[PDB]
């Protein structure tokens, strides 16, 4: 039920921004949004949790935002390894993740 | 008496600290006395330091020293909701004396600032 | 640190019920929820459920409510902050729709609002 | 030194508290030392408690605990103008440890309230 | 530990204070213990007095006692810029106990003033 961007891409030096939104049952002002970097069929990676918090070791280039109706994932200064798919979560303190449709990128 | 408040030693730092839920001169005569002196030597080890930081009678005293990120570059949420006082101490144990000295000068200068303030 | 090594990538046919293991290391197995999440090839990544290796409390999705059995045996102490636990999960009326790679991931923190968030992931197990 | 302030032991509670007006190892060598340790064990018995209530350096510290009338249902005028500290202590001696614990939690929570206040 | 802060003993008063820049019972077993008790008897000699003046945890506490010019009729500039703590002490050593008593009553009355203030 949680939709994101169809697809985006950029080049080495610029930035992107992956959308993520849904109805009031999933989005947003009353829920926490997390962002995962997930290569298809392999071990994923946490990058952002509860809106704008960066996981340990995550480079300061990754940024998260959340208006009252949608959440974004800004990937400033792209690199070759950032060419993956991306998914967003929608969770509270006592629940489970409601993942997104999917958004892919490239350079 | 109840100096054993270790009850939350395996809990997270923020769950534990932020929101709790006549002798005879023989070998039991000199043993029991040295154990009585050895206890209050150490209670005054810390209560003196607590006095040198402007923290006498305070369990949670805020200071005037910014956090040098070289001590620990970790977030509030990955400290007080993830680590325990036992292991946080070990991670930051090397700079423990630099912060002490620096706490001491922040309070000493704060003592003379109020001295210049109460002179008016 | 920490590493969650999973089970083998063995395949079965519909009507069966397979168990997937998840052997942890390098961290306190009791301190963080274990979390299984399935990546079906013909759907979106679906969250299956976390259990508490300490409280023994579980929470699944309503799509696996009466179809999944998730358990954990006790942890083996290694040092003051290192344990070795094992995580097990099954599926009831299993079909071929449930085909995909299954992951196990430990929780993020042990307090706050992001407690169970699947931070550290495993190796995945191919089904089919 | 002058720890004998008992001078107003027979006076009313409000008249007294509210408005005042090199050894040799022998039997005098180990006696005089234990008497010296036994004195400061007890000075730190109370000064530690005074620190656990936010009362360090205070002779009259007001608290944040309402008076449970089951402790003593008596008036201010029939306490501080009629009773003496010696006999008031005996009357309220049974609940003396309940109040201590309760004083301790009032100060601990007060330590984190100012912690949330100074965070802004 | 570092109780030897005499580093500025020959400097002027205002340059120093205002702006800094397991035993065995034998003759080393009872010697080392009495030296350990003799140290904290004296640390509590002063920290008790500092508590009786409303100065717990303070290196520079201002008081409520005006300066009796009969103690020393000398100027701020001929004290804190000319004399040293070692010799100033000797000059004012005779009245040192009168000021102590007087400090003690200024704090005791200040304890009941805030008592009348917090009663509203
Ligand atoms: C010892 O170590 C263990 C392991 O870390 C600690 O256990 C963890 O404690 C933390 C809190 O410190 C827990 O985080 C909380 O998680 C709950 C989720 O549980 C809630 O939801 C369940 C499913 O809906 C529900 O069944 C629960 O209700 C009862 O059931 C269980 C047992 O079945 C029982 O344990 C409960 O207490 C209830 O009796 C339960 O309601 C979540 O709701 C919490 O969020 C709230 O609180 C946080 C602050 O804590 C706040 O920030 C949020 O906004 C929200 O208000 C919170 O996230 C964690 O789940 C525990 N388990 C782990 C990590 O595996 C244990 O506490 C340690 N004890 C000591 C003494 O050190």
């Amino acid at each position: 039920v949680l939709t994101q961007s169809a697809s985006v891409s950029g080049s080495l030096g610029q930035s992107v921004t992956i959308s993520c939104t849904g109805p009031n049952s999933v989005c947003c002002s009353h829920k926490s949004i997390s962002w995962y970097q997930w290569p298809p069929g392999r071990a994923p990676t946490l990058i952002i949790y509860e809106d704008n918090e960066r996981a340990p070791g995550i480079s300061p280039r990754f940024s998260g935002y959340k208006s009252y109706w949608s959440a974004y994932l800004t990937i400033s200064d792209l690199r070759p390894e950032d060419e993956t798919t991306y998914y967003c979560c929608s969770y509270t303190h006592n629940s489970g993740c409601v993942f997104g449709t999917g958004t892919k990128v490239s350079v | 008496v109840f100096l054993g408040f270790l009850g939350a030693a395996g809990s997270t730092m923020g769950a534990a600290s932020n929101t709790l839920t006549m002798l005879q001169l023989g070998v039991w005569g000199f043993k029991q006395l040295q154990a009585r002196v050895l206890a209050i030597e150490r209670y005054l080890e810390v209560q003196q330091l607590l006095g040198m930081w402007g923290c006498s009678g305070k369990l949670i005293c805020c200071t005037n020293v910014p956090w040098n990120s070289s001590w620990s570059n970790k977030t509030y949420n990955e400290i007080w909701d993830n680590m325990t006082w036992m292991q946080w101490d070990r991670e930051i144990g090397n700079y423990t004396d630099t912060i002490y000295k620096l706490l001491e000068v922040s309070q000493f200068q704060q003592e003379i600032n109020e001295k210049d303030l109460l002179a008016l | 640190q920490g590493q969650l090594v999973q089970s083998g990538a063995t395949t079965t046919k519909p009507g069966s019920s397979v168990k997937i293991s998840c052997k942890t290391s390098g961290y306190r197995f009791n301190f963080y929820h274990i979390n299984w999440i399935r990546q079906t090839a013909g759907r979106g990544p679906e969250w299956m459920g976390w259990i508490s290796p300490y409280s023994g409390d579980k929470n699944l999705a309503p799509a696996f409510q009466d179809r999944v059995n998730m358990t954990t045996d006790t942890e083996v102490p290694v040092t003051s902050f290192t344990s070795t636990g094992a995580a097990y999960m099954e599926i009831r009326n299993l079909t071929s729709d449930d085909t995909g790679t299954y992951f196990c991931a430990k929780g993020l923190l042990r307090d706050g609002s992001s407690t169970w968030l699947p931070y550290l992931w495993g190796q995945g197990t191919l089904l089919t």
